[PDB]
RNA sequence: CGCGGGGUGGAGCAGCCUGGUAGCUCGUCGGGCUCAUAACCCGAAGGUCGUCGGUUCAAAUCCGGCCCCCGCAACCA
RNA sequence: GCGGGGUGGAGCAGCCUGGUAGCUCGUCGGGCUCAUAACCCGAAGGUCGUCGGUUCAAAUCCGGCCCCCGCAACCA
RNA sequence: GGCGACUUUCUGGUCUGUAACUGACGCUGAUGUGCGAAAGCGUGGGGAUCAAACAGGAUUAGAUACCCUGGUAGUCCACGCCGUAAACGAUGAGUGCUAAGUGUUAGGGGGCCCCUUAGUGCUGCAGCUAACGCAUUAAGCACUCCGCCUGGGGAGUACGACCGCAAGGUUGAAACUCAAAGGAAUUGACGGGGACCCGCACAAGCGGUGGAGCAUGUGGUUUAAUUCGAAGCAACGCGA
RNA sequence: AAAAUGGCAA
């Protein structure tokens, strides 16, 4: 019924408009996730580093019921709250033993959406 | 548009309890320039607060002062939660307490100074409440705190 | 891939991270293709870079 | 006529099952903020749970009675 | 020939099921603005087509009259 | 016009050096004849992304927009068609001449430096220019040739022709009407432009006005007459 | 975020 995993990997999406954490086994089976809006943070809020924080937190406690006492941070997309997520698994008490940037980068693939004119 | 900050004024201790805190919640508390009337209101509400208490009136002022006062407050820039400054911080608190006063229905300003006091040092005072108002909101835009 | 340090401040290999982050441009170039721009105007602004350099 | 299901702030929707501990969400109502508007934030009010009995330390909760409602059989005077 | 409707200045509810006139706009007074518009605040205005009937009581039901509308008006 | 992964095949042009050869064989270029972004068009194929149109949501007085979520043609390929773009260096082509400083690309020559050739930038004389500016990459000084202009609007319209599947393209008036259209630069003013700064401007506070009654001024209305003047701030307990 | 308009002469 429980999960016994110790080693795990942690991913981190930043957003300007949310932040998304969910920790994962080696495997990359996802042991559980939080995010700002799961923890009620709404609109502006989603984006500050705080709601990142909560998140991070959230996400990390149950992974600690899982059994995970160490993890690696990946981190993707530009968000401000990556910065404070990854404090956050670390002040949870889970081992940060590596952090990478996942954020993709296309060598000159499909067309971008248009610039907003406003 | 201002050159910059103004030295502020200062008060005499009060003469029956030797505090500044108690001069200024006279100062508060006076309307019109009538000292008289707001110095017979606060030592007529001490008294009363003592005799009710059964404790120092300046000691219950000072428990009451503590609870009054708030140290987080938000400022519109988006509101965000700053801490409040200590001369700033026994503004709001004396400024509260004769407004939560005003704001009781005891007949005579003296009782309703001193319910409310009593009440503030209890934590169940209204003025105390506003503070609890002040911190709720000042949680509540923890993340605009940046 | 940045490994935190043994005995070192997660804060410090962050740190670290954000400095080899900041090597790779990896976000600088995920910010340029956010919006698309006409083919003209990449290379005025590559042109302009350039003249900044 | 049987069988099955349900009745809870103005309303919807849990705890019922696995008794003690009516929650949740909108509609409200007053404030704060917004130039503002909206949104958001803060505080307050409104169901004693379909009803009536029994049991029990304690029942919206369980067991019974009763009523209303719903669905399905019954649908060859 | 058979149905439907006629409610503030306008458009549209209330009628089924008698006692209860609503909404949006316009209007009037104030505010904002250099001024106007927009916006904001407050207020007023409908004998319910018209004559009758019934009823304690009629926008509400019932019977005429007028206006308006829809449909039908066929077979040799 | 354009051309940005790599590989191979086919293929054009250019530049340096040398001075084998030829021996003015050159230059421009009406009419022609080709090529020519993007959009579009035809036929066949393909369809990830993006996205006219179209549809919700929002915004707004309205919102046939801006923003959001979707989304068709199109965007892609082949073969035709179209033949236009602020197709721009708003600068036709060939040639020679006329200060310099400096960067870079592909060479050559001689001792990191110098010299030199063809490009590609920056700076800057003389000279030019209405001015801005240009300045061996002329907008300087000269010669040849071609294209083009002669106030604004009507109007790149009408008619005719030609061309195109179509969309349209090319060519291209007049009646009428005006006294001006314009280029550059200057001084102000202004900006939902910027920088640096002030003032109870805001903020932080305290006490009010707007509600009641009354006083007074004013508007309006009234009257035989309600005397005249003041009218956003800067008329309205103002002349009084 | 929204954010319209203002007789011709002098
Ligand atoms: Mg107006
Ligand atoms: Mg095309
Ligand atoms: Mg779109
Ligand atoms: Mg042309
Ligand atoms: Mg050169
Ligand atoms: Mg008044
Ligand atoms: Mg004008």
């Amino acid at each position: 019924v429980k999960k016994n995993i110790e080693n795990g990997v942690a991913h981190i999406r930043s957003t300007f408009n949310n932040t998304i954490v969910t920790i994962t086994d080696e495997f990359g089976n996802a042991l559980s996730w939080s995010s700002a809006g799961a923890l009620g943070f709404k609109g502006s809020k989603k984006s500050t580093p705080f709601a990142a924080q909560m998140a991070s937190e959230t996400a990390s406690k149950s992974a600690m019921e899982h059994g995970l006492k160490t993890v690696e941070v990946t981190v993707k997309g530009p968000g401000p709250g990556r910065e404070s997520a990854i404090r956050a698994l670390q002040s949870a008490g889970l081992e940060v033993t590596a952090i990478r940037d996942v954020t993709p980068v296309p060598h000159n693939g499909c067309r971008p959406p248009k610039r907003r004119r406003v | 548009p201002r050159k910059g900050s103004v030295p502020k004024r200062d008060v005499l201790p009060d003469p029956i309890h030797n505090s500044k805190l108690v001069t200024k919640l006279i100062n508060k508390i006076m309307l019109d320039g009538k000292r008289g009337t707001a110095q017979r209101i606060l030592y007529s509400a001490f008294d009363l607060v003592e005799q009710r208490s059964g404790r120092d009136a300046l000691e219950v002022f000072e428990e009451a002062i503590n609870n009054i006062m708030p140290v987080l407050e938000v400022k519109a820039r988006y509101q965000v939660p700053v801490e409040v400054r200590p001369e700033r911080r026994t503004t709001l608190g004396l400024r509260w307490l004769v407004n939560y006063a005003r704001l009781r229905g005891e007949k005579t300003m003296e009782d309703r100074l001193a319910n409310e006091i009593l009440d503030a040092a209890n934590n169940t005072g209204g003025a105390v409440k506003k503070r609890e108002d002040t911190h709720k909101m000042a949680e509540a835009n923890k993340a605009f705190a940046h | 891939k940045t490994v935190v340090r043994k005995n070192e401040s997660l804060e410090d290999a962050l740190r670290r991270f954000k400095r080899s982050v900041s090597k790779s441009g990896t976000i600088q170039e995920v910010r340029k293709r956010e919006f698309y721009e006409k083919p003209s105007v990449k290379r005025k602004k590559k042109s302009e870079a350039a003249r900044k350099r």
